[PDB]
């Protein structure tokens, strides 16, 4: 008769590191590092996220023409641009502050998008159908639908003075343009004056911008420019605008709801049918785990980034068997 | 092993025994078997599983985090952003690999305690009714039944109920 | 005759936590987490701080009518300012790197006050008198005491050109400003000329300011604005004003003394008769434990902040008695 | 426990001994009564002052850092200096908690290790001139006064002075 | 210490001994001697040196990583940049100082406990052959040459050869 | 007949603290700490550094006089600037985003000087000889290598118009100046022209600069300033510059090569003919140790730095001898 004490061993090939002994085979483990996801675009807890397709930020804000199909989009879990955009800025120019106010509507969860100055209610005395080939549609000449491009009318460019109220309790995004001629015969021959203005004043905002002429070299065949300016008008303020000339005036704007969670990303997974708490430029990731190491990059609940290719932790025994 | 139990006076492990860690192997007039110690395996269970929801608990879930994009004349801000973010993820990759590693050893050593220690509760239990052959087993001084057998499992001995048969029969 | 080994076992309450088991009652234990404060702001080490009252960081420094008890106070350990303030910027106007100012200002640990463009002595062809009913004082209109408002003295402005030389071994801080009427009658009625200029010129700083005339919102009753501006004056550089009109001229600097330890907070915690070494926007705090969650931002000798709420660290046994 | 002392063949504490942390307890013709072991008891002090000394050592003093104002045009730099100090205070949260949390379990360990090596020291002493009762005791096969008693605890007890005496009494 | 080997039961330490870190002596009618263990000396040495070995492997190389300049309108940002630089290399030395700290108790823990396992090794083959006088030694009670030595040695001791001999010696 | 089990000890000094007991003599151990270097700058995997001299990043890239030894080096494992140098902006003035020129050569592992704009066969109606005795070389008036100021030639300015196309398939550094003459006098004597104006011109770049005329403190002997700029061309694009007057024309061009591992660091440790893999400020680090107390500034493949005066791992046990 006897009795023995001894320990439990399996056909287990789980392998964990120590500080004494590497590659040490033990019977169990738990692996606390998520590497697998699913290569797709999915719903953040429900809420579809906002794909721009070919279109930039700038050229979704500024409503570029070949960016129809995002105007009916006002919500979003997060945005997705593709990593270098086709349809931006389709009439050169430099937009100024591009990337805070990418990072300002990085925290956007919603908007309302309504139209600031009415195409045909605003400037009786000016011209508002003026197109480029440059920001072309089904091959014909047009303009960003969130803007308007002011021109000579029966022979005058009148001084204009427009103002707005924040009448909607929350933050609004206006956005317009500085037009700036390479040379002074489509100048004059544009706003019939030479030495036009432009003033945008807030209670806080304030600057003054004077059309620069010089001759540059020609993107998307256009030898002039138009610099694209924001801001962000509080509830409650007054925006004035007054020009003489060379303003690409506001057509919509949009008010703005502040979310948390939601962020830009560039990706060029596919969007699917799919729900996660948690996303990644490579893909939604599905998992309780603390650990992962599929991308730094992270939209909503997310274990920690690390860059191990292995984290295992032993729960079992040292695998000593036969 | 720190406790000189696992890999040590005890040489290898048991395949046979599939439902515990810990556990005995009884052989008498009436058969044999493997058997494992419900009360210590449950403790390890216990704690180890209190050891990785400790460590799950500690790492707090990562909310929203994205890039940010830099125009041309902000190099060097462009660079500050890179460098946090890259030491960030430098410093918690360290504390994962190192906490892993050390802990690791930490419940091996765990286990080697656990054994040790139950080969000690035995042996406090049978004290002279047995000898200690080599390998962690006792060979019995006297007859022990599956009664008595399942009495040393749940550490419910009885001593002197065997004294003079053991004392008989060590001549 | 017998004896025995045993441990020691006691009434404690204690519980800390360890890694194979939660809540585990122990005999003996040390806190290390503060958790306490006074809930008021004392003095660093003797030295007492800068209370700024209804005052911004802009009122403050800028000479605002009612923040004159502000003056006598030229050493402090911290600066304390209102979460959001009352008495700025009490003529409108945009204040040109406000922030970087104030991150100036936080490692000051006193200046010297001084006029430096004594109101009676320096521009005795100017009207050095205006007064704006937006930065009234007892019930009557008043400005600032740090700056001086050119106005127009026997119906001409001429032409002024002054400069200073830092004759006092330390960095001097140097505010001006610049006026923007809202309309021309009142321009040419308060400068008599239609195109004027500013121009602030050091060693290596270098500006020029054009007056910028429009119809702007109303901001305390008044259209127009006033551009505010700063510099930092390296001991030896000489700084020059040249101006013909639009010119809120410098009337007092301050001659600034670095320090380490000192910032600026937003805190609403009354000041008291108190002597700490360690303090936070809720309350100083006097502990000399390794960690605390009362607050993140610390001035003086502090304990490092975290985010846990118990830290106890078991010294003695599991208890287990009776 | 790791040593298999406190919570183990020592079941419970003795909330009668109020001077120290391990310690004895005798009873003999002169009475009987609890004492604390001072060496000991001492030891464990000097390392776990030393220890928690240590902790507070590596946390150097952290001094003034306040917040910093950005206007309306620095939202990216403003979420910068966030990311900075959340990031820090994370780090410094996680190792607070991890660092409190194993070294607890580490000086319970201590204390079973104190324990479990004084008792070794007793029975090293005693060898066969008492028999090892459970629970962690001696019973003595000799008479042993106040003088013999206070020759176990300060460990100078005298083995061959009792070995006629124990072996007269074992039978 | 931990297991009670080092600085316990066995008091101090053997300058002789210049070929290892445990190891015996042994004196018989041929002469006496010291010699060094080389299993359990060779085991230590593999684990300490994997051991630092993963210390310098958590350590990545540190690439290159200079200062930057910010001019007179950029304190923030400078302030910023200091704030990012100071705080990686405090926690950083965090880490490093207390990891150093506790894998050294750590480690002299591990020799404790590789003393205390070789002893019980030449414990449990000796068994009553031999009695266990202090300091961790053992009185032979039979005759052993240098064959018998170096039979103890490397863990091939007979037992019942020597039976016979030990119980006359006993008495 | 006995035998023992016992450890070893021996004369060894080696201290080393652990959690329980502070300076534990100890039989071996190995230090983790490297605090030697060798006080010299040395080459970085045989490649050897850009030693400055008494030059800056400004007067070495701009082709100040005192700086000609500098134009032979094309190639380097990092650059070396003295903590302040002498010889930089020789002719006063504002150098624009000066520390983000720095920041981007930091990444230059070399480049092709070339002359853009040769001083002999570009402005053939334009003096290309004006020098300044602010920029003197052997005691007589010189100026820039890599910029040519156009002055007055035959007594006019004409309308001067240039181009540039990136024939290089690298990145294209163009620097240029604008000159800003103390008084109206020197103005209408050097450009003959009382208004003037630069004009600069990329794809994405685009500045027009007008010359301010004031009364300005004299820095090395001179009343007016020559504020400096520069661009980055991408390959592909056409700079386009547009001046009557007051333009510090571009000479020479820079085609970047970019690189990781180099940077700008302040050292005044000498050079020497040793190679390393690790360079601080200090000295060359030769060491394979994890950790190092000597520089947090590193060059190369460096251990990490870290504020301790002591990391030593005990590997024996705690010596205790006789
Ligand atoms: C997203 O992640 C979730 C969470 O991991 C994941 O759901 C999990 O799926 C696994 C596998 O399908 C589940 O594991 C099973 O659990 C059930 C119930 O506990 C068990 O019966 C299974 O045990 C064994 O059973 C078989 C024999 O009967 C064995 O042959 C087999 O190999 C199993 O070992 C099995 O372990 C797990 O329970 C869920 N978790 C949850 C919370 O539901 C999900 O699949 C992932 N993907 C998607 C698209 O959701
Ligand atoms: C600011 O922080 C300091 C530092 O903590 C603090 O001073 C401390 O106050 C406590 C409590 O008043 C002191 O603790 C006492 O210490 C004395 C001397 O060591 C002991 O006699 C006391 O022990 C017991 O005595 C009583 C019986 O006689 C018991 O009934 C009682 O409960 C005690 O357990 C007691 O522990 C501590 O010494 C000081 N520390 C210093 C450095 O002076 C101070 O109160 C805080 N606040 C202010 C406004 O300063
Ligand atoms: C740059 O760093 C490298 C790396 O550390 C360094 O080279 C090293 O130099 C040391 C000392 O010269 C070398 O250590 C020696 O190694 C040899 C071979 O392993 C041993 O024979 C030596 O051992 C002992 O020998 C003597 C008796 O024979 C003893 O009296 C003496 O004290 C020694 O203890 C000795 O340990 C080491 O091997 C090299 N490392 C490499 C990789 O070559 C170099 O010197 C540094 N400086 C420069 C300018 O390169
Ligand atoms: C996100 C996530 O993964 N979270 C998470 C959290 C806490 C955990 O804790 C554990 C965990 C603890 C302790 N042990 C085992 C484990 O690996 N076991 C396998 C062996 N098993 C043995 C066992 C031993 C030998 C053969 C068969 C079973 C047993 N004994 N008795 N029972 C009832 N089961 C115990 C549990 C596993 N996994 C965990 C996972
Ligand atoms: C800022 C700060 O708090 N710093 C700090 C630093 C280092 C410390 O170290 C300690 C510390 C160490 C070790 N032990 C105890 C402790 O809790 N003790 C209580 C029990 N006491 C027992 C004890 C045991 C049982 C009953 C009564 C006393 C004893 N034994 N003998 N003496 C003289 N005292 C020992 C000390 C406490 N506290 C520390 C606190
Ligand atoms: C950059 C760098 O330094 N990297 C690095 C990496 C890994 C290391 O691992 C070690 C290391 C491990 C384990 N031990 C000793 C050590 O200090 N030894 C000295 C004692 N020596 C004993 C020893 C003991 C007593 C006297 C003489 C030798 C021995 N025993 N047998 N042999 C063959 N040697 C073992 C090795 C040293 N150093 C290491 C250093
Ligand atoms: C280690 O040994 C275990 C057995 O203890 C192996 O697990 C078993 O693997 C077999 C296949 O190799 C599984 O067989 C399957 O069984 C189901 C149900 O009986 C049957 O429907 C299937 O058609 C198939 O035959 C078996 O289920 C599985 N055991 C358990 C409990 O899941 C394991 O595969 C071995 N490891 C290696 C690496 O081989
Ligand atoms: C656990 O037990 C301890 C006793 O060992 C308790 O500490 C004691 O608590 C009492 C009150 O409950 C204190 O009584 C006071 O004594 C002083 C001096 O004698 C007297 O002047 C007061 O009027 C009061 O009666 C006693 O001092 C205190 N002992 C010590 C050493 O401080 C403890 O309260 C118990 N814990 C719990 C949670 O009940
Ligand atoms: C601790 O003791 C060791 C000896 O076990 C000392 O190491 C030895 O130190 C001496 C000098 O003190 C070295 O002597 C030299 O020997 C070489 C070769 O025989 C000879 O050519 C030289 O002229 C010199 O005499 C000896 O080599 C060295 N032993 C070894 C193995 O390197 C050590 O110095 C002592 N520690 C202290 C702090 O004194
Ligand atoms: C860890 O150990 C296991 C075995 O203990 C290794 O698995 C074997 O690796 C060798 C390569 O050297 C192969 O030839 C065998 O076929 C493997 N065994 C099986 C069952 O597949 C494993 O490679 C080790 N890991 C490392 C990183 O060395
Ligand atoms: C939107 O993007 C497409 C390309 O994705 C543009 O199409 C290009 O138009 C330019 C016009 O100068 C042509 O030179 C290219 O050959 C066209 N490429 C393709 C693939 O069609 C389109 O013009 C863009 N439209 C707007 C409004 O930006
Ligand atoms: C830790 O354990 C203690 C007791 O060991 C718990 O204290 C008791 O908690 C229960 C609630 O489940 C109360 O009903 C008792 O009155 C408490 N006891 C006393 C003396 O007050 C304590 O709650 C446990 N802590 C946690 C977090 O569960
Ligand atoms: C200082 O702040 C007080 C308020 O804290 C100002 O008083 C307000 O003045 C405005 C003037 O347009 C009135 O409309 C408000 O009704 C007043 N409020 C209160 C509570 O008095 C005061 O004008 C400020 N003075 C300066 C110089 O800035
Ligand atoms: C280069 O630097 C040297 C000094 O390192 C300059 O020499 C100084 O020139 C100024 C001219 O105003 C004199 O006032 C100093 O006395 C000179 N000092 C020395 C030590 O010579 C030199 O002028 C600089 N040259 C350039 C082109 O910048
Ligand atoms: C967007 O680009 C893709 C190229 O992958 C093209 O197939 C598609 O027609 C484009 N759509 C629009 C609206 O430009
Ligand atoms: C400051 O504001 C408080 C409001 O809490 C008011 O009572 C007090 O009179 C104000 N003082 C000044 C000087 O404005
Ligand atoms: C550089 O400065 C040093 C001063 O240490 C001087 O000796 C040397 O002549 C200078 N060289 C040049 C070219 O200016």
């Amino acid at each position: 008769d006897t009795i023995c004490i001894g320990y439990h061993a399996n056909n287990s090939t789980d392998t964990v590191d120590t500080v004494l002994e590497k590659n040490v085979t033990v019977t169990h483990s738990v692996n606390l590092l998520e590497d697998s996801h699913n290569g797709k675009l999915c719903r953040l807890k429900g809420i579809a996220p906002l794909q721009l397709g070919n279109c930039s930020v700038a050229g979704w804000i500024l409503g570029n023409p070949e960016c129809e199909l995002l105007i009916s989009r006002e919500s979003w879990s997060y945005i997705v641009e593709k990593p270098n955009p086709e349809n931006g800025t389709c009439y050169p120019g430099h937009f100024a502050d591009y990337e805070e106010l990418r990072e300002q509507l990085s925290s956007v969860s919603s908007f309302e998008r309504f139209e600031i100055f009415p195409k045909e209610s605003s400037w009786p005395n000016h011209t508002t159908t003026g197109v480029s080939a440059s920001c072309s549609h089904n091959g014909e000449s047009s303009f960003y639908k969130n803007l308007l491009w002011l021109t000579g009318k029966n022979g005058l460019y009148p001084n204009l003075s427009k103002s707005y109220a924040n009448n909607k309790e929350k933050e609004v995004l206006v956005l317009w343009g500085v037009h700036h001629p390479p040379n002074i015969g489509d100048q004059r021959a544009l706003y019939h004056k030479e030495n036009a203005y432009v003033s945008v004043v807030s209670s806080h905002y304030s600057r003054k911008f004077t059309p620069e002429i010089a001759k540059r070299p020609k993107v998307r065949d256009q030898e002039g420019r138009i610099n694209y300016y924001w801001t962000l008008l509080e509830p409650g303020d007054t925006i004035i605008f007054e020009a003489n000339g060379n303003l690409i005036a506001p057509r919509y704007a949009f008010a703005l709801s502040r979310g948390f969670g939601s962020g830009i990303i560039n990706s060029n997974a596919p969007m699917d049918e799919c729900d996660a708490k948690c996303q990644t430029p490579q893909g939604a990731i599905n998992s309780s785990l603390p650990f992962q190491n599929v991308h730094p990059v992270t939209i909503g609940e997310c274990p920690k980034y690390v860059r191990s290719a292995k984290l295992r932790m032993v729960t079992g025994l040292r695998n000593i068997p036969s | 092993g720190l406790f000189g139990a696992i890999a040590g006076f005890i040489e290898g492990g048991w395949t046979g025994m599939v439902d515990g860690w810990y556990g005995y192997h009884h052989q008498n007039e009436q058969g044999s078997g493997y058997a494992a110690d419900q009360k210590s395996t449950q403790n390890a269970i216990n704690g180890i599983t209190n050891k990785v929801n400790s460590v799950i608990e500690k790492m707090n879930t990562q909310f929203t985090a994205v890039g940010k994009e830099f125009n041309k004349l902000e190099r060097r801000m462009e660079n500050l952003n890179k460098k946090v973010d890259d030491g960030f993820i430098d410093i918690w990759t360290y504390n994962a690999e190192l906490l892993v590693l050390l802990e690791n050893e930490r419940t091996l050593d765990f286990h080697d305690s656990n054994v040790k220690n139950l080969y000690e509760k035995v042996k406090s239990q049978l004290k002279n009714n047995a000898k200690e052959i080599g390998n962690g087993c006792f060979e019995f001084y006297h007859k022990c039944n599956d009664e008595c057998m399942e009495s040393v499992k749940n550490g419910t001995y009885d001593y002197p109920k065997y004294s003079e048969e053991s004392k008989l029969n060590r001549e």
